[PDB]
């Protein structure tokens, strides 16, 4: 199986920006490297075959280059249609392989999160389960850190966390982190904390209340 | 121009089997191969089939060898996937691709919207909605926030409406993807109401709303 390595994961860039995306192959694939276009609900789109033929119709900001082991896409100059996601293909051997893909991302200027925590319904937790809801709000960049707390003790593995895609007004993201117990393990802890870090808070602020407090 | 439709999606048990149909038009289906790439749910692109023009050459994913089987019908102009043994694992949206010319290699120039073939041992259910309240309201900000939480159903196709108590379309809203908790789904929605005075007063809450193919539900949610 010939591994496809894309790099990078996500990038952030502006109109008018000269993006490149890197896709390399574990074994030569000699030139039979094909570059999709992928918009949020939407399906692929063939915009470079064979390394560096054009679709037709594909606008002739996008060009490709690279053989053997080490492709690169190369969008002149983003236009904000070009906003989506990449892969690229080897169709050199069956089975053919995709890159992970490279999320290409408006940028936008630093954004802190605007956190919130829920406690679960009591109509929730008559029925056995307790979902403690916290939600973090348009901020930027994606990389936000919830991290749960249940009486100061870390949470790992009943947290499950959903981050939107990039909002089309502003560019920030919102994430949604659900930590569930069962109304047992709920009843036998009182403060419930979510601690968030985030590349625009000096410092981590935790939002969290006590069992009973609301 | 060239359409290709799949169809044969649905939700359906490990151990089961399922078909899906993929219906070309607006080229000479028979002079060229097809091709059907999943993705799953959040992840990328993987190959799981093709089959050439003349429906001699077939070849399969590892993972689906032995278990799908590709084939085409080339007087119907239409392709078809059989799906045997579904495993969690398959749950995708799966899309049929043709390619642009006579070649091995060849890329694949156009693809379907694609089916979602959700494979769970849960059971198809509508949602089961609760209401989420900021504990002791959110007073320290100009914006009291109030969410749904949609959870067990399946499969993932949920649409959250917000209405205030005046039966009227709410703008401030939050969609959330859906978490996969234990074989069935779980969804996060978020309403943000002008605190300014606003925050109640006389709407003594807000409605919620889901819609999914197994019953649409709603909730109240307080303010």
């Amino acid at each position: 199986d010939i591994q496809m390595t894309q790099s990078p994961s996500s990038l952030s860039a502006s109109v008018g920006d000269r993006v490149t995306i890197t896709c390399r192959t574990s074994q030569s694939i000699s030139s039979y490297l094909n570059w999709y276009q992928q918009k949020p609900g939407k399906a692929p789109k063939l915009l470079i075959y064979a390394a560096s033929s054009l679709q037709s119709g594909v606008p002739s900001r996008f060009s490709g280059s690279g053989s053997g082991t080490d492709f690169t896409l190369t969008i002149s100059s983003l236009q904000p249609e070009d906003f989506a996601t990449y892969y690229c293909q080897q169709s050199y051997s069956a089975p053919r392989t995709f890159g992970q893909g490279t999320k290409v991302e408006i940028k936008r200027t630093v954004a802190a999160p605007s956190v919130f925590i829920f406690p679960p319904s009591d109509e929730q937790l008559k029925s056995g389960t307790a979902s403690v809801v916290c939600l973090l709000n348009n901020f930027y960049p994606r990389e936000a850190k919830v991290q749960w707390k249940v009486d100061n003790a870390l949470q790992s593995g009943n947290s499950q966390e959903s981050v939107t895609e990039q909002d089309s007004k502003d560019s920030t993201y919102s994430l949604s982190s659900t930590l569930t117990l069962s109304k047992a393990d709920y009843e036998k802890h009182k403060v419930y904390a979510c601690e968030v870090t985030h590349q625009g808070l000096s410092s981590p602020v935790t939002k969290s209340f006590n069992r009973g407090e609301c | 121009q060239v359409q290709l439709v799949e169809s044969g999606g649905g939700v359906v048990q490990p151990g089961k089997s399922l078909r899906l149909s993929c219906a070309a038009s607006g080229f000479t289906f028979s002079g060229y191969g097809m091709h059907w790439v999943r993705q799953a749910p959040g992840k990328g692109l993987e190959w799981v089939a093709l089959i050439s023009y003349d429906e001699s050459n077939k070849y399969y994913a590892d993972s689906v060898k032995g278990r799908f089987t590709i084939s085409r019908d080339n007087s119907k102009n239409t392709l078809y996937l059989q799906m045997n043994s579904l495993r969690a694992e398959d749950t995708a949206v799966y899309y049929c691709a043709k390619v642009k010319f006579y070649d091995p290699t060849a890329p694949n120039d156009y693809w379907g919207q694609g089916t979602l073939v959700t494979v769970s041992s849960g059971s198809a259910s509508a949602p089961t909605l609760f209401p989420l309240v900021s504990c002791e309201n959110s007073n320290p900000s100009s914006t009291v926030a109030v969410g749904c939480l949609a959870q067990d159903f399946l499969p993932d196709s949920i649409t959250f409406s917000w209405k205030y108590k005046n039966n009227s379309d709410i703008s401030s809203t939050r969609g959330f993807p859906s978490v996969l908790r234990g074989g069935k789904y779980a969804a996060t929605s978020q309403v943000l109401l002008p605190s300014k005075d606003v925050a109640q007063g006389t709407n003594e809450h807000v409605v919620c709303k889901v819609q999914h193919p197994n019953g649409n539900k709603e909730k109240d949610v307080p303010l």
